[PDB]
C-alpha cells in the first residue's frame, strides 16, 4: 500500500 | 487476531536500567519493522526506536542515542528495549508499535517512571455520606508509583461513579479520590465498598463507607 | 527536524458539526507522508489516515484528509460521539519522525449547573495525623469552574488541588473534585469549612459548607 513503509531499507 | 503486549515497565532509580519487551502474535513478525513509541503524562506522543524487520538496521531518537539499545527475536515474536542511565525525562507510557511508519497496530502501553522515591502503599479513607441525592467515596491517599485501580462493589456499580485522575502533592506522592453519587433514601438499603489495588506496593483494600 | 503545529489547541462542537483539525510543518513533508491518530483517555492511539489522504481500515468515511508540503487538514464532516479525542498528526517524511502536540475535541452541550458535595476528614485520617478537606461539583457544563476554599471564613490559596473527569459518555458533563489540605493540629482549630462554586450555571456563587 501507498504511504505505509511496513519495513526500513537496508543501509 | 493481531497483538502487542508490552510488559517490563515499573519504578526505577535514576541512571538505573530496565528492559521493556513486546510479545506479538497474529501477523507474520518478520515481515515488519517494528517501533517504540513513549507518552509522558498528560503529554503528547514521541518517537524513540525502530528496528528492521531482520534486526538489521536500527535507529533512535537523539534524546536516547547511547543509553538505548532497541532489538529483536524473530525466533520469539519479540520485540525489546534495553534503557540504561534513566532519567526523569525517560518517564513515559512506553508503547510497541508495528511498521516502521505509519503505525497500525500498537500495544496497551506499559507505565516506566524514573525517580529516586521509594514505593509507597497508599492509605485509603473513606468519604461517608450526611434533588435528594447523596454522596459517597473513598480518598487514595499518598501513594507512589502511579498507577491504582478502584472498582466499586467488585465491579457491579459503575453509574454514577466518578474516579478522579490522581494529583500530584508537593510530598511528591499521589492522591486520588473516587466516588459514587447514589439517592439518599438508598443509603439505608444498599452496601458501599471501593476496592482500591496499588500493584507497584502489592496493596489491597477494601472499604465499605458508612452514612455518618 | 520537522517541527508540526497543530491548531486549534482545543475544539469545542456539538454533534453534527463538521471539524476541521490543521497540522502545519516546518519544513515540507517528502511523498505526502503524513499520518493522522485519534487517541481516547488510558488507551492507545488509532490510526485514521495515512499518506495525508488515504483511510486506514476500518474507518468511517466521515475522516477525511488532505494536503501536501507542509499544510495538512483532518476533516470530520460530522461529529459522531464516538469521534470526541485528542488527535495527533505524524510526519514519517524525514528523520525523525515527529508528531505534533494534538488537538483536543470536546462535546458542546447545554448549560448544565453542578450539584455540590463537601466531605470532612475521616477519623480514620485523623488518627493518622493529617487532614483532608474534599468537595465534589457533579455532572456540570462547561468544564470552567471556579471553586474556593474558605477556613473560617478565610480565603484559602496554594492549598487545594484539583482534577476533572473527562466528559461522560452519557450525558457529555464533566465532574470535578478539589481537596484542600491542611494539618490535623490546624484542622481541630477552626469550625467552619466551605466550599463555594462559581459556575454559569449558577445565578450566584454556591456555597456548602459543615462545623467541626
Ligand atoms: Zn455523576
Ligand atoms: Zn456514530
Ligand atoms: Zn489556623
Amino acid at each position: 500500500a501507498e504511504g505505509i513503509l511496513e519495513d526500513m531499507p537496508v543501509d | 487476531e493481531v497483538q502487542l503486549l508490552e510488559s517490563g515497565g515499573g519504578l526505577v532509580q535514576t541512571g538505573g536500567s530496565l528492559r521493556l519487551s513486546c510479545a506479538a502474535s497474529g501477523f507474520t513478525f518478520s515481515s515488519y519493522a517494528m517501533t517504540w513509541v513513549r507518552q509522558a503524562p498528560g503529554k503528547g506522543l514521541e518517537w524513540v526506536s525502530a528496528i528492521r524487520s531482520q534486526g538489521d538496521r536500527t535507529d533512535y531518537a537523539d534524546s536516547v542515542k547511547g543509553r538505548f539499545t532497541i532489538s529483536r527475536d524473530n525466533s520469539q515474536n519479540t520485540l525489546y528495549l534495553q534503557m540504561n542511565s534513566l532519567r526523569a525525562e525517560d518517564t513515559a507510557v512506553y508503547y510497541c508499535a508495528k511498521n516502521w511508519a505509519p503505525f497500525d497496530s500498537w500495544g496497551q502501553g506499559t507505565l516506566v517512571t524514573v525517580s529516586s522515591a521509594s514505593t509507597k502503599g497508599p492509605s485509603v479513607f473513606p468519604l461517608a455520606p450526611s434533588g435528594g441525592t447523596a454522596a459517597l467515596g473513598c480518598l487514595v491517599k499518598d501513594y507512589f508509583p502511579e498507577p491504582v485501580t478502584v472498582s466499586w462493589n467488585s465491579g457491579a456499580l459503575t453509574s454514577g461513579v466518578h474516579t478522579f485522575p490522581a494529583v500530584l502533592q508537593s510530598s511528591g506522592l499521589y492522591s486520588l479520590s473516587s466516588v459514587v453519587t447514589v439517592p439518599s433514601s438508598s443509603l439505608g438499603t444498599q452496601t458501599y465498598i471501593c476496592n482500591v489495588n496499588h500493584k507497584p506496593s502489592n496493596t489491597k483494600v477494601d472499604k465499605r463507607v458508612e452514612p455518618k | 527536524e520537522i517541527v508540526l503545529t497543530q491548531s486549534p489547541g482545543t475544539l469545542s462542537l456539538s454533534p453534527g458539526e463538521r471539524a476541521t483539525l490543521s497540522c502545519r510543518a516546518s519544513q515540507s513533508v517528502s511523498s505526502s507522508y503524513l499520518a493522522w491518530y485519534q487517541q481516547k483517555p488510558g488507551q492507545a492511539p488509532r490510526l485514521l489516515i495515512y499518506g495525508a489522504s488515504s483511510r486506514a481500515t476500518g474507518i468511517p468515511d466521515r475522516f477525511s484528509g488532505s494536503g501536501s508540503g507542509t499544510d495538512f487538514t483532518l476533516t470530520i464532516s460530522r461529529l459522531e460521539p464516538e469521534d470526541f479525542a485528542v488527535y495527533y498528526c505524524q510526519q514519517y517524511g524525514s528523520s525523525p519522525w515527529t508528531f505534533g502536540q494534538g488537538t483536543k475535541v470536546e462535546i458542546k452541550r447545554t448549560v448544565a449547573a453542578p450539584s455540590v458535595f463537601i466531605f470532612p476528614p475521616s477519623d480514620e485520617q485523623l488518627k493518622s495525623g493529617t487532614a483532608s478537606v474534599v468537595c465534589l461539583l457533579n455532572n456540570f457544563y462547561p468544564r470552567e469552574a471556579k471553586v474556593q476554599w474558605k477556613v473560617d471564613n478565610a480565603l484559602q490559596s496554594g492549598n487545594s488541588q484539583e482534577s476533572v473527569t473527562e466528559q461522560d459518555s452519557k450525558d457529555s458533563t464533566y465532574s470535578l473534585s478539589s481537596t484542600l489540605t491542611l494539618s490535623k493540629a490546624d484542622y481541630e482549630k477552626h469550625k467552619v469549612y466551605a466550599c463555594e462554586v462559581t459556575h454559569q450555571g449558577l445565578s450566584s456563587p454556591v456555597t456548602k459548607s459543615f462545623n467541626r
